[PDB]
RNA sequence: GGUUCGAAGACGAUCAGAUACCGUCGUAGUUCCGACCAUAAACGAUGCCGACCGGCGAUGCGGCGGCGUUAUUCCCAUGACCCGCCGGGCAGCUUCCGGGAAACCAAAGUCUUUGGGUUCCGGGGGGAGUAUGGUUGCAAAGCUGAAACUUAAAGGAAUUGA
């Protein structure tokens, strides 16, 4: 039950000397631990299971009906995730489900419509992801509108925070394997994208394990 | 990225290479902060302070990381003009 | 359609209404001997006499013996 | 079968229409 | 799906070739279509070289070649058992079997 | 054939930005391109650029800057009114907070603001952000 | 056939490493150090082990053995991986100046000083074998 | 590579550098890698230019200089032409070398043991150590490839023009990189030369090691 | 004019059952002149024009420059080399340019960030390119071209059991 550190950053998380999560997204380091998101947000990091696919492999020995398990993640105001994890048994299936949704989580970008005032709630801009035959093309709202869209991209909607988008879909969206891709590209997406607002340029600092790569080295091995 | 009050809404920013003037994506795994160590022109040893640069995967994947260095290095002056 | 042409109006409209004869759904519905050969001809309800009742057999496996009246 | 039959089939169901066209006429 | 990047022939951008009838049945094969060979070979197979070598009235005498200009098709290729199916990574590679002896 | 040369240039240095050229040079030596070039000078979203006049159409070297997604080109050329530019700008431009749909008129090439204000249209002529 | 299987070998490289000290060329000396160290079940197997065991000292007393982590050519390696020289190469005062590098260091601050000597060009030809 | 004023070279060792091989470079051309052609050769040679090898030597000497900690430095080698200069560079700077055998597990999944991460990352050769140019673009580290004429410039960080045929043209780069990074570092003041015949520094052929050994006792 | 080859057809076996595989023959065709029609996988299963977007070795044309060469050796420059540069034409290798369901393409990229000019054509599958309408032709056949009726399917890519 009890945690070790693997990684170098983890023992900083041990240390509580990394106090920010988006310092992690601002150097763009390889999250390879699903511990340390549990430990910060224990409470708000939630769990919605989507959809049970089951596959069968046909073999001289019959066939493996496996399971693939789509698990969201995060809580309803905050990060959110999409693990994608393929067993032959449920409860190894749901583990690994939970374990890349821990690992694989992103932030959604919240905007605002036309008047600046108060919390942004939509979408800034027209982005979209696009792989398969589904195009999710996300287009912004009033305020108090809501997600006019089908019911799973709602819920994950839901659980971004964005409450107010037009959707307009295209193709064929049956498929659950390019559309969770999908909609996972078009959150991705948002934050890559060059804004007349962003103009100036980012400051840096120095990277964390060299700020603390004497303490490090010397604390273990 | 511004409120009615003034504040900056947003909680963080990202960031951008001054080579080919293109910001940087959040999951960009191949992204580098490189770092050069200032050196003394009489003594020629370590000081303290730093000088940051900004590697982005596009142009490691396009190919052309060693010269956008040199060029930010020839323009902030450490590399001659000519080569 | 593939030409963005300025003064192309007609010539478009024109293509479009050949479209609307080569599309399948609209034509059925506005044929002279599809509605000659329909025996309401636009009628909703419709009056019959009785007169024999002819068993029907039914398909694969879901089998049935089916009787269906000539009126 | 082929497309080929078929279209020859056809041919010579036609040379036969033609026949009884050319007798009816 | 088409699956080889070429037609199976190396006719780019000309149309038509010189038709050559092949050697074991009488198909007419195209010319880039056949599968052509040169074999080389002494007339002598075992000991006729040392038989007349033994018995001559000549000294040193030098012994002729056959030339012979092979061509198959594609059925009479593997019924001669010449060519042979390769992997998919192996078949893009236009390179004959090296020449070592 | 080269009908539209303006189509070909927004093209070119629409591939030029997907690359991340530093500079460009384009054939013509059009006052329409040049026109276009001063009114994205005055928002700054490239850099300021230069011509080499022969005695045909000269050539234009254009040093870009990384602030521009994509100018697309509009073709053919329609009338826009005032009770119609919100159409226009509904499904022209992404945004509200960001977009501009340049115009000439006859006074003179202004953007879309501020001819809401002087109460006048014009023919479309592009659209940038 | 006579193999020496996986579980000989994943055990006696443990062994060597762990008790590398009391360890000897002969077969009787190693034999009944692996009765004290090690619970081989049968006689066979303890036999097979042992002999492996005497193979991988005769492959240490021939040279350096790839697999195991020997602590003697750990401390070797260590003191050629960390013994560090007291004078290296660069500074002296005369090393090679190029002339079209003479040109580019004269614009920043690497200025024509009293201390340079321009050199003759290096003769060549063509940049290219043949291609045969 | 810039602002300093100390560092000059007048005349000398063109003479050893001849006999030596960096000049020497490959036969082909990769096309990012035109600018750093000084002059031709016959039959086939190009000159590479050292004195802008230089330049490059002492950008990538303020990155080993830049990366504080010494202990976190990984030295990629990949051929028996580069096994004994990386050990005596890591005799020379202190870390931990890689001289072939690149194991798939140690930095890129998470069950082995031997799981490290040295940030500063040194190429011998892309074509033959391509597999670890795989983890620069996973895991943020910087690399300092040792590149020719031939080889190309495909996910890698910054890039030396130098020889990587010739023991001697590889022994040679790294014995005059193990005095840059220890100087720009300071243990050892800036006064003496070496004495030592520089045969102990190369890596040596066993008939060569055999020859010489006949030929000394 | 008809040598050779060789539809129809004969003979010999073949086959439980061969005017099928195969051989010996063999008519029309096979070759041209003066004509008729428009059919091929006339396939590259890929509409035309103009531009931007990596590199490499070489072939075929024209022009241009130069260490060392052969021929006329003996001045003179072109034939034959080699080293280069450009244009048009035909390909190949590599490739996170770009995209797709993949084969893969410097084009099949320059599409959701959707508008460069630009003619023709398809709307679940069959009937069916069938009737019927005329047009061209000595004949064969080509053109535009339905409907009643049935059909929850008919398909493309790419993997297993054998
Ligand atoms: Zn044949």
């Amino acid at each position: 039950k009890e945690w070790l550190p693997v990684t170098k950053l983890g023992r900083l998380v041990k240390d509580m000397k990394i106090k920010s999560l988006e310092e992690i997204y601002l150097f763009s380091l390889p999250i390879k631990e699903s511990e340390i998101i549990d430990f910060f947000l224990g409470a708000s990091l939630k769990d919605e299971v989507l959809k049970i696919m089951p596959v069968q492999k046909q073999t001289r020995a019959g066939q493996r009906t496996r399971f693939k398990a789509f698990v969201a993640i995060g809580d309803y105001n905050g990060h959110v995730g999409l693990g994608v994890k393929c067993s032959k048994e449920v409860a190894t299936a749901i583990r690994g489900a939970i374990i890349l949704a821990k690992l694989s989580i992103v932030p959604v970008r919240r905007g605002y419509w036309g008047n600046k005032i108060g919390k942004p709630h939509t979408v800034p801009c027209k982005v979209t992801g696009r792989c398969g035959s589904v195009l999710v093309r996300l287009i912004p709202a009033p305020r108090g509108t809501g997600i006019v869209s089908a019911p799973v991209p709602k819920k994950l909607l839901m659980m971004a925070g964005i409450d107010d988008c037009y959707t307009s879909a295209r193709g064929c969206t049956a498929t659950l394997g390019n559309f969770a891709k999908a909609t996972f590209d078009a959150i991705s997406k948002t934050y890559s994208y060059l804004t007349p607002d962003l103009w100036k340029e980012t400051v840096f600092t120095k990277s964390p394990y060299q700020e603390f790569t004497d303490h490090l080295v010397k604390t273990h091995t | 990225m511004q409120n009615d009050a003034g504040e900056f809404v947003d909680l963080y920013v990202p960031r951008k290479c001054s080579a080919s003037n293109r910001i940087i994506g959040a999951k960009d795994h191949a992204s580098i902060q490189m770092n050069v160590a200032e050196v003394d022109k009489v003594t020629g040893r370590f000081n303290g302070q730093f000088k940051t640069y900004a590697i982005c995967g596009a142009i490691r994947r396009m190919g052309e990381s060693d010269d956008s260095i040199l060029r930010l290095a020839k323009a902030d002056g450490i590399v001659s003009k000519n080569f | 359609g593939k030409c963005r042409g300025l003064r192309t109006a007609r010539k478009l409209r024109s293509h479009r209404r050949d479209q609307k004869w080569h599309d399948k759904q609209y034509k059925k519905a506005h044929l002279g001997t599809a509605l000659k050969a329909n025996p309401f001809g636009g009628a909703s309800h419709a009056k019959g006499i009785v007169l024999e009742k002819v068993g029907v057999e039914a398909k694969q496996p879901n089998s049935a013996i089916r009787k269906c009246v000539r009126v | 079968m082929r497309a080929k039959w078929r279209k020859k089939r056809m041919r010579r169901l036609k040379r036969k229409r033609r026949k009884m066209r050319q007798r009816s006429k | 799906t088409k699956k080889r990047r070429n037609n199976g022939r190396a006719k780019k951008g000309r149309g038509h070739v010189q038709p050559i009838r092949c050697t074991n049945c009488a198909r007419c094969v195209p010319k880039d279509k056949a599968i052509k060979k040169f074999v080389i070979r002494n007339i002598v197979e075992a000991a006729a070289v040392r038989d007349i070598s033994e018995a001559s009235v000549f000294d040193a005498y030098v012994l002729p070649k056959l030339y012979v200009k092979l061509h198959y098709c594609v059925s009479c290729a593997i019924h001669s058992k010449v060519v042979r199916n390769r992997s998919r990574e192996a078949r893009k590679d236009r390179t004959p079997p090296p020449r070592f002896r | 054939v080269r009908m539209n040369v303006l189509a070909d240039a927004l093209k070119s240095i629409n591939n030029a930005e997907k690359r991340g050229k530093r500079q460009v040079l384009i054939r013509p030596c059009s006052k329409v391109i040049v026109r276009f070039l001063t009114v994205m000078m005055k928002h700054g979203y490239i850099g300021e650029f230069e011509i080499i006049d022969d005695h045909r159409a000269g050539k234009i070297v254009v040093n870009l800057t990384g602030r521009l997604n994509k100018c697309g080109v509009i073709s053919p050329r329609f009338d826009v009114q005032l009770k119609d530019l919100e159409k226009w700008q509904n499904n022209l431009l992404p945004s509200r907070q960001f977009g501009f749909i340049v115009l000439t008129t006859s006074a003179g090439i202004m953007d879309h603001e501020e001819a809401r204000r002087k109460h006048t249209g014009g023919k479309i002529l592009g659209f940038f952000f | 056939g006579r193999v020496r299987t996986k579980t000989v070998k994943k055990a006696a490289r443990v062994i060597i490493e762990k008790y590398y000290t009391r360890l000897g060329n002969d077969f009787h000396t190693n034999k009944r150090v692996c009765e004290e160290i090690a619970i081989i079940p049968s006689k066979k197997l303890r036999n097979k082990i042992a002999g492996y065991v005497t193979h991988l000292m005769k492959r240490i007393q021939r040279g350096p053995v790839r697999g195991i982590s020997i602590k003697l050519q750990e401390e070797e390696r260590e003191r050629r991986d960390n013994y560090v020289p007291e004078v290296s190469a660069l500074d002296q005062e005369i090393i090679e100046v190029d002339p079209d590098t003479k040109e580019m260091l004269k614009l920043l601050d690497f200025g024509s000083l009293s201390n340079l000597q321009v050199t003759q060009p290096t003769v060549g030809m063509n940049f290219k074998t043949p291609r045969g | 590579s810039g602002a300093l004023d100390v560092l000059q070279m007048k005349e000398e060792d063109v003479l050893k550098f001849l006999a030596a091989g960096t000049h020497l470079g490959g036969t082909n051309l990769d096309f990012q890698m035109e600018q750093y052609i000084y002059k031709r050769k016959s039959d086939g040679i190009y000159i590479i230019n050292l004195k802008r090898t230089w330049e490059k030597l002492l950008l990538a000497a303020r990155a080993i200089v830049a990366i504080e900690n010494p202990a976190d430095v990984s030295v990629i080698s990949s051929r028996n032409t580069g096994q004994r200069a990386v050990l005596k560079f890591a005799a020379a700077t202190g870390a931990t070398p890689i001289a072939g055998r690149f194991t798939p597990g140690t930095f890129t999944n998470q069950i082995q043991t031997a799981f490290r991460e040295p940030r500063l990352l040194v190429v011998t050769d892309p074509r033959a150590d391509h597999q670890p140019l795989t983890e620069a673009s996973y895991v943020n580290l910087p690399t300092i490839a040792l590149c020719n004429t031939d080889s190309p410039l495909r996910y890698v960080d910054i890039a030396i023009p130098c020889n990587n045929k010739g023991a001697h043209s590889v022994g040679l780069m790294w014995w005059m990189l193990a005095r840059e990074v220890l100087r720009m570092r300071g243990t050892i003041s800036r006064e003496h030369p070496w004495e030592v015949m520089p045969d102990l520094y190369f890596y040596r052929d066993p008939e060569e090691i055999e020859k010489e050994e006949q030929a000394a006792a």
